[PDB]
C-alpha cells in the first residue's frame, strides 16, 4: 500500500538523520576527546615533574638542618 | 512512486549503516583513550599523595629551624537496530569512566590546591630563615 | 595498633600542656600528633567496617586540626568525616559538609564550596527530603559556578534548581531558569543540540498562565521540518496547547500517549503532564 | 512497518545517551583547564622554594 | 448561615456563563454549596454556587439569563443563606423542559439526537438546583438553545426546587 | 571579617618601611601580607555580592603583587578579578584580562596566555561586540596553539577566526583560512569526516566571485557516493554554483529549501546564502 511504502520513506528519512544528529555529537566529542586529551599529557608532565622538584626540596631542607 | 520511496530509503539505510559503523570506530578510540587517560591519572594520583606527605616532611623540619530489495533492506534494518542497541553499550561503558575519572580529578583538584598553598608556605618560611 | 589504643594516646596527646607537662614548650606540636593518631584509627575503624566509629574518628581528628589553626587539611578532613557519615548509619553527614564549607567559603574557596555544596543540595533531598533547603543550595552554588565561569556546572545546578522548582509548585519561577540556562547555551555550538529539552520543560511548565505564555515560548523556539531532534520538544508543545486552549483532554492524554512511544517520558515530565491533565480537566467537566 | 518504527527510537535511546555523555565532556572541560593550571603554577612556585633552599645548604651543611 | 449582604455582579467570563452557576469567591463559599437568593418576602430563588479568584469578596456574579430570571440588576443589594437541600423529596426523577433556539440566524430545522442532549444536560448540569418557570442556556454541541422548566418530579409529587442526581430523566 | 578595616590595614602595611619601622631587612615580606588582606576583601566582597567591589579589590592586590616581584600568581589574579568583573555590574573585565596576558606573555607562559586569549575575544565579541579586535585576538592566539603542537585547538581558534571574517565581509582571507584548516585536517583520520564543512565553507564564501574558485573548491573535494557524509557539503554545492552562474535566484533558493531538508542551516549559512542570493539578483538585474 502507499500509504506504507511512503510513511516508511519519510519515517525513514527520519531514521538515518535521526543519526546524523547523533553521528554530529560523536564528531563533536571525538574531537573534544582528543582535545581535552592534551592537557592530560601535560597533566601527566607536570605532576611528576612536580614531584620532582618538591623532592630536591624535602631533600635540602632535610639535610639544611642535619 | 512506492519505487522511488523503497529504492531512496534503501540508499538512506545505507547511510545509517555506515554512519553509525564509522562512528562507532571513533567510539572505540574514545574508550581506547579514556582507558589510557584512565592510567595517566591513576599516575597523577600518586603525585597528590606524595606531594602532601613530602611537604608535611619538610614544614616540621623548616619551621624546626624556625622554633528482494524489501527482503534486504529489512536486513539492514535488522543490522542497524542490533548496531543502535550496541551503540548504548559503550555510550554507557565511556560514561562510567567518565564518572570515575572525573571523581579522581576532584581528589586531586583538591589537595593540589593544600600542596600548592603549603608549597608556598615553606617557601616564605625559607626565605626569613636566611641569615 | 589498635584502634582503642590509638584513640587514647591520641586523648593523652590533645591538650593545652600547662605546670610540669608544659615545662619550656608545647602547643601545636602536640595537637597535630594527635589528629594523626585519630586519622590512624579512623582508618582501622572503616576496615572493620564500624564507619560511625570511622566518621567521629575523622571528626575527632579535624576538630583538632582546628586547634592548631589549620583550616585547609581540616576541612579536607572534615569531608572523609561527612562521606563516612554519608555511607555510615549515624546522621552527621549533614553536619560534616556544613562544617566542610563554611571553611571552604571564608578561606576563599569557592571553586570547591559549590563541589560539596551540590553533594549537599543532593542528600538534603536524596535523604532528608528538604527539597526547599536543597533549591537553595542547588542555587547559591550554581552562582559560584557561574563566577568560576564554569558554565556548565552552573548549569547542572540550575537545571537541578528548575527541575525540584517545578515540582514544588514553583512554576514561573522555573521557566524564568529555563529562559536564562537557555539563552546561555546557545553561546556554544555544543548545546545547541540540548537547548530543546529547557524550551520543552520551560513550555510545560505552566503557573496556571492563562495567556500565551506557551504558545510564545514555542514560538521563540526555531524549529524546521528537517529537524529530527526537534521532533521531541515543539512539535508535540504545540499538539498539546492546542489540546489546553481547547479543554480536549483527549487529544492532550492521547498525544502523551503516542509522543511517549518514540520518546519516553520519565518520572518529571509525567508529573507535570499529569498536573497539566489536571488544570484540563479540572476545568471542562466543570 | 514494524521493524521500521522499532528502530526509530533505539536510535533516539543512544541519542539520549550521547547528551548525558555531552554533559560528562564538559565536566572535564572544568576540571582539566582550571588544574592543569594551577598545578602548572605549582612548579612555579615548588623550583623557587628549591632554591631558597639551596642557599638553606650553603649556610647549615 | 443566616444569611448576608451581597451584591449582585456580572458573570466573569463566559466560560461560567454556560454553567448556570452563580459565581462567587474563596474567601466567602466554595464550590459546591447550594444558596437561596432574597429579594423579597415572597421572591426566593435558589442557584448553584461556583467559586472562582477574580470575584470581589462581598458579592456573588450572576449570568445575563439569571438575571432576567430572578429580577437581579447589576448594581443591587440581595441576602445570600446557605440551603441544603433534602435529598429524599426533593430529588428529580421526571423534569419537562422546554427547549428553543437561542439565536435566530442559527436556527436550522435539521435533526437533533434528543438521547445526546438528555445525557449531556446530566453531565453538565448534575448536582445543582433547578426551579419551575426557571430560564437558561443551553450548550449543545457549541449551538445555543434556551430551556424553560415546565414541571419537576420526585424520584408522583410536584416540587417547586429539585436536585438533578445521576439517575434523573430529561424529556 | 570587615572588608574595609582590611582595604584600611592593607594600606598600612603597603609601603616601603623605613627608620624603626625597616630594621634590619624587609620589603617583599610585607606588601605580600598585604596582598592577603586585599584578596580576602575581595572574597567577602563577593560573598556579600558587590562583585564590582570585589574586582576593584583584585585589581588593588594584583597591582600590589607586581610590586613585589612575582608576576605569576599576579596575572592569575588579574584573571580572578576579570572572572569577578565579568559576572559584575562593571565593563572592566576585558582590562584585567588584557593586563593579565601582558605577563603570561613576557613570562613565556605562551599555552595559558592563549587559554585566555581565546577567552578574551570570546568576550569581545559576546560583550563589546568588536569583532575587529575579536578576530586580531583568536587569530594571535591560534598562532601559539600551533606552536604548542596543539593542533586541535589551534584549529578551534581558526575555525572562529574565519567564521567570523565572513561575516565582517572578509569572504577571501576566509576562504584561505578554510584551505589552510582542511589540508591541515586529513592529515588526521580522526577529523577528515568533518573537512567537509571547511570545503563548504570555502566554497561558499565569494569575495565577489565571477568564476570557479568555488567550482575548484569542490573539485578538489574528494568525494565519495558511498560515504554519506559528504552528502551535506559538495554535492548542494554543485547546484548552488550552477545556480549562480545562471542567474537564477530560483534554482538556488529552490536548492537552500530543499538541503535546508536533508540539513538544517545554522546562522551563519543562512546570513552568507542570503548574500550569494542577492549577488544572482543584482546580477539579473543588470
Amino acid at each position: 500500500a502507499l500509504s506504507e511504502i511512503e510513511t516508511r520513506h519519510s519515517e525513514i528519512i527520519k531514521l538515518e538523520n535521526s543519526i546524523r544528529e547523533l553521528h554530529d555529537m560523536f564528531m563533536d566529542m571525538a574531537m573534544l576527546v582528543e582535545s581535552q586529551g592534551e592537557m592530560i599529557d601535560r597533566i601527566e608532565y607536570n605532576v611528576e615533574h612536580a614531584v620532582d622538584y618538591v623532592e630536591r626540596a624535602v631533600s635540602d631542607t632535610k639535610k639544611a638542618v642535619k | 512512486r512506492a519505487d522511488q520511496l523503497a529504492d531512496e530509503s534503501l540508499e538512506s539505510t545505507r547511510r545509517m549503516l555506515q554512519l553509525v559503523e564509522e562512528s562507532k570506530d571513533a567510539g572505540i578510540r574514545t574508550l581506547v583513550m579514556l582507558d589510557e587517560q584512565g592510567e595517566q591519572l591513576d599516575r597523577v594520583e600518586e603525585g597528590m599523595n606524595h606531594i602532601n606527605q613530602d611537604m608535611k616532611e619538610a614544614e616540621k623540619n623548616l619551621k624546626d629551624l624556625g622554633k528482494a530489495r524489501e527482503n534486504e533492506m529489512d536486513e539492514n534494518l535488522e543490522q542497524v537496530s542490533g548496531i543502535i542497541g550496541n551503540l548504548r553499550h559503550m555510550a554507557l561503558d565511556m560514561g562510567n569512566e567518565i564518572d570515575t575519572q572525573n571523581r579522581q580529578i576532584d581528589r586531586i583538584m583538591e589537595k593540589a590546591d593544600s600542596n600548592k598553598t603549603r608549597i608556598d608556605e615553606a617557601n616564605q618560611r625559607a626565605t626569613k630563615m636566611l641569615g | 595498633a589498635e584502634a582503642m589504643a590509638l584513640l587514647a594516646e591520641a586523648e593523652r596527646k590533645v591538650k593545652n600542656s600547662q605546670s610540669f607537662f608544659s615545662g619550656l614548650f608545647g602547643g601545636s606540636s602536640k595537637i597535630e600528633e594527635a589528629c594523626e593518631i585519630y586519622a590512624r584509627a579512623a582508618n582501622m575503624f572503616k576496615m572493620a567496617k564500624n564507619w560511625s566509629a570511622a566518621g567521629n574518628a575523622f571528626c575527632q581528628a579535624a576538630q583538632l586540626h582546628l586547634q592548631l589553626q589549620s583550616k585547609h587539611d581540616a576541612a579536607t578532613c572534615f569531608v572523609d568525616a561527612g562521606n563516612a557519615f554519608k555511607k555510615a548509619d549515624p546522621q552527621e553527614a549533614i553536619n560534616c559538609l556544613m562544617r566542610a564549607i563554611e571553611i571552604y567559603t571564608d578561606m576563599g574557596r569557592f571553586t570547591i564550596a559549590a563541589k560539596h555544596h551540590i553533594s549537599i543540595a543532593e542528600i538534603y533531598e536524596t535523604e532528608l527530603v528538604d527539597v526547599e533547603k536543597a533549591i537553595a543550595h542547588y542555587e547559591q552554588s550554581a552562582d559560584y559556578y557561574k563566577g568560576e565561569e564554569s558554565n556548565s556546572s552552573a548549569n547542572k545546578c540550575l537545571l537541578k534548581v528548575a527541575g525540584y522548582a517545578a515540582q514544588l509548585e514553583q512554576y514561573q519561577k522555573a521557566i524564568d531558569i529555563y529562559e536564562q540556562v537557555g539563552t546561555s547555551a546557545m553561546d556554544s555550538p555544543l548545546l545547541k543540540y540540548s537547548a530543546k529539552d529547557y524550551f520543552f520543560k520551560a513550555a510545560l511548565c505552566h503557573f496556571c498562565i492563562d495567556m500565551l505564555n506557551a504558545k510564545l515560548a514555542v514560538q521563540k523556539y526555531e524549529e524546521l521540518f528537517p529537524a529530527f531532534s526537534d521532533s521531541r520538544e515543539c512539535k508535540l508543545m504545540k499538539k498539546l496547547l492546542e489540546a489546553h486552549e481547547e479543554q480536549n483532554v483527549d487529544s492532550y492524554t492521547e498525544s502523551v500517549k503516542e509522543y511517549d512511544s518514540i520518546s519516553r517520558l520519565d518520572q518529571w515530565l509525567t508529573t507535570m503532564l499529569l498536573r497539566i491533565k489536571k488544570t484540563i480537566q479540572g476545568d471542562e467537566e466543570d | 512497518n514494524r521493524r521500521l518504527q522499532q528502530t526509530q527510537a533505539q536510535v533516539d535511546e543512544v541519542v539520549d545517551i550521547m547528551r548525558v555523555n555531552v554533559d560528562k565532556v564538559l565536566e572535564r572541560d572544568q576540571k582539566l583547564s582550571e588544574l592543569d593550571d594551577r598545578a602548572d603554577a605549582l612548579q612555579a612556585g615548588a623550583s623557587q622554594f628549591e632554591t631558597s633552599a639551596a642557599k638553606l645548604k650553603r649556610k647549615y651543611w | 448561615m443566616a444569611g448576608r449582604s451581597m451584591q449582585a455582579a456580572r458573570c466573569p467570563t463566559d466560560e461560567l456563563s454556560l454553567s448556570n452557576c452563580a459565581v462567587v469567591s474563596e474567601k466567602d463559599y466554595q464550590s459546591g454549596q447550594h444558596v437561596i437568593v432574597r429579594t423579597s418576602p415572597n421572591h426566593k430563588y435558589i442557584f448553584t454556587l461556583r467559586t472562582h479568584p477574580s470575584v470581589v469578596p462581598g458579592s456573588v456574579a450572576f449570568s445575563l439569563p439569571q438575571r432576567k430570571w430572578a429580577g437581579l440588576s447589576i448594581g443591587q443589594e440581595i441576602e445570600v443563606a446557605l440551603y441544603s437541600f433534602d435529598k429524599a423529596k426533593q430529588c428529580i426523577g421526571t423534569m419537562t423542559i422546554e427547549i428553543d433556539f437561542l439565536q435566530k440566524k442559527n436556527i436550522d430545522s435539521n435533526p437533533y439526537d434528543t438521547d445526546k442532549m438528555a445525557a449531556e444536560f446530566i453531565q453538565q448540569f448534575n448536582n445543582q438546583a433547578f426551579s419551575v418557570g426557571q430560564q437558561l442556556v443551553f450548550s449543545f454541541n457549541d449551538k445555543l438553545f434556551g430551556l424553560l422548566v415546565k414541571d419537576i418530579e420526585a424520584m408522583r409529587q410536584k416540587i417547586e426546587v429539585g436536585l438533578v442526581v445521576g439517575n434523573s430523566q430529561v424529556a
